[PDB]
């Protein structure tokens, strides 16, 4: 009925098309258990929105670095911030850690027992961290325009987008990591590159990715 | 019947003859969608429609005026008085924003036939759309569409389709050699065993790029030929 | 029933009932109650906000033509300090948001006068005060409310093309209008830069980056001028 990854292949059983963005992808069968699927659901999906927020960064910061305005590469933006403002590497990341735990580790007690952050023993916030599906936190903290708790199908819609955008934004970040390993410059200086010449500038071309060219 | 287009073949079960020019020609089985089988019907009149304009143009101006490319008339240095060297910017806009309405207007009437047929600020002027892609009324004021419609449509359709195949023509004529369709035409005449496409191909009079006042706009041929 | 699209069908949230409701919200931002109740009180003041902005700008600009409206923070010496005079703006505006957010989320509540006990704003809407605030209507009330939410949106769209026009040009409203006027088919955006695979144009920043004020150096940079076409 649905389309599948593999047009002709029967989806899996513990793929039913519940889920958002389910195209009955899973050869290894990691996900058959449902604790399983429930957890690698919450983890794709605070992958796919790192991801996103990845993605963003690099090519603004490469839009920036394009045109005359001096932003430095992704891959050198630790160092120039680190070395241009007096701030401690360490302990910006135990202060990010910090932050980073704190929120986590909410967010894992709240997977364990759905619902038990809403107790109100968090400054008194009950219904910010009630949660409303798994990896789905809905309240008016995370969600303050209240587009989960209105309009089911546009609901839905949005929930297809964001995994369809998250999928596409990880398999990008994985680009950026192999563009710089391979060409050495950064995502947009590799398109311009591609641009100026499709036919003679590519991968086929690089001399890294294919070693027997 | 009508005559499909080939002996011995059966047309489709969704080609039954409604639709002007149809010749049971579906071979990638594009119209079992009625949605997009619409889609497609309306697609296919605005390339007819702007495909005779465009051949229509290309030969008037040929004929008008020999001596300027077709290919390079969209340079602002062919441009006739009082527009040349004029800014394409300004010239680009005033497309968009034209083009932009009109288009809007016209896929809304399609998303939703018979509703935007009344002038939105002269209240009653409207025009009657019989069908989806003719509108009629203010876009056909001699009135000629008051008899037989379906032999007309039919006319209308095979010179859209012949028109598409000409412009197309002209496009690779002028790239494989670099003039007009009527020059070629009488150049052919002049050596029809020196000058075809036996050897004509393999040659791109098209450069590699053009640089329109500040910014450079690359260009291309349709095969890989020899710039 | 007038919509932002002639024979669309407007949303299921939408159903023509607050003023200037032209059935248009592709994002449904407004399908919540609570978003809708907040967001018109939001909008409300976003118009009346920018409606005051766009007619101070062009006043300043006719009676003052040497004074630019983005330098006007700039090039204005008042013997009020400026520490001083943000401290009265702060404390001002910061007494009359906190009596606007609680008729909000508490309607009927601040519509009382705290030095005199006889003055108290009559029974109203939200987002609209009236009484004290209102008093000359000539004109029907929802043909009127109608008329500030149309002027507002397009006051609203008018500070941001100041905005950019000044950023872009480095010129005002008036002045931008006169020398639009006087070569058309060249100062429009679309004359000033374009974008092609090969190449990317974009028009000058012509607000300075850093701003001296006092020996400070306030930093004015240009709204994403990297996405600039
Ligand atoms: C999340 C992914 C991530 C990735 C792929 C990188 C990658 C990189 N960082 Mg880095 N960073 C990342 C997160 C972070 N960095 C920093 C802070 C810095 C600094 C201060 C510097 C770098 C630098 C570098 C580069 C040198 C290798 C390195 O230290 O790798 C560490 C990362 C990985 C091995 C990958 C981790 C898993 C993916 C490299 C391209 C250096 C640089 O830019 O030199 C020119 C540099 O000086 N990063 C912080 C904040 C504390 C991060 C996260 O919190
Ligand atoms: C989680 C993803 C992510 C990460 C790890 C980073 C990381 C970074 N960004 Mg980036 N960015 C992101 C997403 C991300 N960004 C997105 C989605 C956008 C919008 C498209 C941007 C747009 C952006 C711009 C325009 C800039 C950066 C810059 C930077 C670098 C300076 C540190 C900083 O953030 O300034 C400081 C952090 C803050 C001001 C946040 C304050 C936190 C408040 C106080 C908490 C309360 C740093 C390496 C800057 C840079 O390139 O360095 C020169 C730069 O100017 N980013
Ligand atoms: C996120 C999608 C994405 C996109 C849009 C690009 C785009 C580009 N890549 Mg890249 N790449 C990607 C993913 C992507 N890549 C991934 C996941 C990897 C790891 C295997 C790589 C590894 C890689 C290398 C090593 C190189 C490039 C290079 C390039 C540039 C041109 C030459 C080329 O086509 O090489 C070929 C790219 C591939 C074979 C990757 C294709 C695999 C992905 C999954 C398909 C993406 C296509 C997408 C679905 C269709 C377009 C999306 C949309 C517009 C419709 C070009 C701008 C070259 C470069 O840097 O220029 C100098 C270069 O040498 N890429
Ligand atoms: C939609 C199809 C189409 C298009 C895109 C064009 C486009 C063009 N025509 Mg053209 N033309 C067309 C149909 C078309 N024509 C038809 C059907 C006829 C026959 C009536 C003509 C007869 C014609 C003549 C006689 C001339 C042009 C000229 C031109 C060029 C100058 C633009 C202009 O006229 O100034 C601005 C337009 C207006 C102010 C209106 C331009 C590239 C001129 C040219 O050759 O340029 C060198 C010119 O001399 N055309
Ligand atoms: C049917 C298979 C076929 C194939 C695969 C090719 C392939 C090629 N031809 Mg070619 N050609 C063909 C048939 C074919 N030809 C025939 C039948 C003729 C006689 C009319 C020619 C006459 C011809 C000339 C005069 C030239 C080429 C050239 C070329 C090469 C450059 C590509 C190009 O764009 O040139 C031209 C593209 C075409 C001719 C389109 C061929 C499509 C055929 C007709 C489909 C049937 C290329 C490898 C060029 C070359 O020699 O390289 C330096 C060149 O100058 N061909
Ligand atoms: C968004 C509202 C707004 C803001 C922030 C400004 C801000 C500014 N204006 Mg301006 N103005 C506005 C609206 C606004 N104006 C409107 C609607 C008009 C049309 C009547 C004008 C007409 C105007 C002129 C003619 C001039 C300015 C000038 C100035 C600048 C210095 C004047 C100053 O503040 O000293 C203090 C001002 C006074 C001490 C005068 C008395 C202030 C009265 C009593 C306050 C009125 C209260 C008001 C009715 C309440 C409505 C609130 C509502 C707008 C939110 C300054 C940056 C001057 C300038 O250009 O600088 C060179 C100048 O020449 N404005
Ligand atoms: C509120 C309506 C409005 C109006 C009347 C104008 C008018 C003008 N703009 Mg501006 N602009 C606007 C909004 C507007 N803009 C917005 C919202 C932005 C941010 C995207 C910009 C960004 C902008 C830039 C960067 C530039 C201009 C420039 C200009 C001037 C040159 C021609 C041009 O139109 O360029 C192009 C204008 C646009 C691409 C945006 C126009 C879109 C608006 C919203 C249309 C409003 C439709 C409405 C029915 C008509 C207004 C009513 C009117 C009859 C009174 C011109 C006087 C140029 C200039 O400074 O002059 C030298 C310039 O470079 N505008
Ligand atoms: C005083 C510090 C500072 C400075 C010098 C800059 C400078 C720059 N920024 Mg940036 N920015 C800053 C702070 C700063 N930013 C902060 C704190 C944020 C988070 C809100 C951003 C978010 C941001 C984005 C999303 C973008 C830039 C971009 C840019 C570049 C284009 C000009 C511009 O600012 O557009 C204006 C953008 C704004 C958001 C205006 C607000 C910034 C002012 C300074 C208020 C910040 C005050 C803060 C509380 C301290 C430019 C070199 C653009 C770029 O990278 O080009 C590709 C871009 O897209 N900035
Ligand atoms: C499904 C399945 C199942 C079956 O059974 C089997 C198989 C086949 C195996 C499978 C598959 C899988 C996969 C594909 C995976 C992948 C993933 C990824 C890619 C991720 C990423 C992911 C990615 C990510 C997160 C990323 C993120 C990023 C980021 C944050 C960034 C950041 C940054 C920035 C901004 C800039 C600066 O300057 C630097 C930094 C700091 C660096
Ligand atoms: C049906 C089907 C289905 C099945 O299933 C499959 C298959 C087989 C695939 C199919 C087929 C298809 C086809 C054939 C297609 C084709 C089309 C065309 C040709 C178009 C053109 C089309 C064409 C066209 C529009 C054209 C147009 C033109 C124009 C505008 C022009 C303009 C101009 C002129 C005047 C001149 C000047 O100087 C300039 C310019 C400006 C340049
Ligand atoms: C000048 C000191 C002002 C307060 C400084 C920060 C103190 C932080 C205390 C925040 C109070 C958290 C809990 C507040 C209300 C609780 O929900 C109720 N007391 C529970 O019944």
């Amino acid at each position: 009925v649905r389309p599948v990854w593999f047009p002709g292949n029967p989806p899996p059983a513990h793929l039913d098309g519940s889920l958002a963005g389910d195209y009955g992808f899973d050869p290894l069968f990691l996900g058959q258990e449902p604790q399983t699927l429930k957890w690698y659901v919450q983890a794709e999906l605070v992958h796919g929105r790192f991801a996103m927020l990845g993605a963003a960064g690099i090519i603004l910061t490469s839009i920036g670095a394009k045109v005359g305005l001096g932003f430095p590469e992704w891959y050198d933006a630790g160092k120039v911030v680190v070395e241009k403002n007096n701030i401690d590497f360490p302990t910006l990341m135990v202060i990010q850690f910090y932050l980073m735990g704190w929120a986590e580790t909410k967010r894992w007690y709240d997977f364990k027992n759905p619902g038990s952050q809403a107790d109100g023993s968090f400054l008194g916030f009950t219904e910010e961290f009630k949660g409303l599906e798994n990896g789905y936190p809905g309240g008016r903290f995370f969600d303050p325009m209240g587009l989960s708790r209105g309009d089911a199908a546009k609901y839905q819609e949005y929930k297809q987008k964001e995994v369809k955008n998250g999928r596409l934004a990880m398999i990008a970040c994985l680009g950026f990591a192999a563009q710089y390993a391979a060409t050495g410059k950064g995502p947009l200086d590799n398109l311009a590159d591609h641009l100026a010449d499709p036919n003679h500038v590519n991968f086929a071309t690089n001399g890294v990715s294919i070693p027997i060219a | 019947d009508r005559k499909l287009w080939a002996p011995g073949v059966v047309a489709p079960e969704y080609l039954k003859g409604d639709l002007a020019g149809d010749y049971g020609w579906d071979p990638l089985g594009l119209g079992a969608d009625p949605t997009a089988l619409k889609w497609y019907r309306q697609s296919e009149l605005q390339h007819a429609r702007w495909a005779m304009l465009g051949v229509a143009g290309v030969l008037v101006q040929e004929i008008v005026k020999p001596d300027v490319y077709f290919y390079e008339a969209g340079l602002p240095q062919n441009l006739p008085e009082p527009f040349t060297n004029i800014n394409m910017g300004g010239l680009l806009a005033w497309e968009f924003i034209l083009m932009h309405w009109v288009e809007v207007r016209r896929w809304q009437d399609y998303k939703n036939f018979g509703s935007v047929n009344e002038d939105p600020i002269f209240k009653g002027n409207k025009v009657p759309n019989p069908e989806m892609g003719y509108p009629g009324g203010i876009f056909d004021p001699f009135g000629f569409s008051k008899g037989n419609l379906k032999e007309l449509q039919t006319k209308e359709i095979k010179n859209g389709r012949l028109a598409m195949i000409a412009y197309m023509a002209f496009i690779l004529q002028a790239q494989a050699t670099g003039k007009g369709p009527l020059a070629a035409l009488s150049a052919h005449l002049s050596n029809p065993f020196g000058n075809n496409i036996l050897k004509n191909i393999g040659t791109c009079t098209v450069p590699h790029s053009v640089d329109v006042q500040g910014l450079t706009i690359p260009l291309t041929c349709l095969w890989p030929g020899s710039q | 029933r007038p919509l932002w699209l002639p024979g669309s069908t407007p949303p299921a949230h939408l159903k023509g009932d607050l003023p200037g409701d032209f059935g248009f919200d592709p994002l449904g931002l407004g399908a919540n109650a609570e978003s809708l109740k907040w967001f018109k009180e939001s909008e409300l003041v976003h118009s009346r906000w920018a409606m005051a902005a766009v007619a101070g700008i062009l006043v300043q600009e006719i009676v003052r033509p040497d004074v630019f409206w983005y330098n006007a923070g700039k090039e204005v010496e008042s013997p009020l300090g400026p520490l001083g005079l943000l401290a009265v703006e702060f404390f001002l505006m910061h007494w009359v948001e906190v009596r606007r957010w609680q008729d909000l989320r508490k309607p009927g509540s601040v519509d009382q006068d705290p030095i005199f006990s006889q003055y108290k704003l009559p029974p109203h809407e939200v987002g609209y005060p009236g009484g004290v605030f209102a008093p000359f209507i000539p004109g029907d009330l929802a043909e009127l409310k109608v008329k500030e939410i149309k002027n507002g949106r397009l006051a609203m769209l008018a500070f941001v093309g100041f905005v950019m026009a000044a950023q872009v040009t480095g010129k005002g409203p008036i002045a931008a209008l006169q020398e639009h006027l006087a070569d058309p088919w060249g100062t429009t955006i679309f004359s000033k830069a374009a974008v092609v695979p090969g190449q990317a144009v974009a028009p000058p920043c012509k607000i300075p980056a850093s701003v001296s004020y006092k020996g400070i150096e306030i930093p004015t940079p240009c709204f994403l001028q990297g996405l600039w076409p």
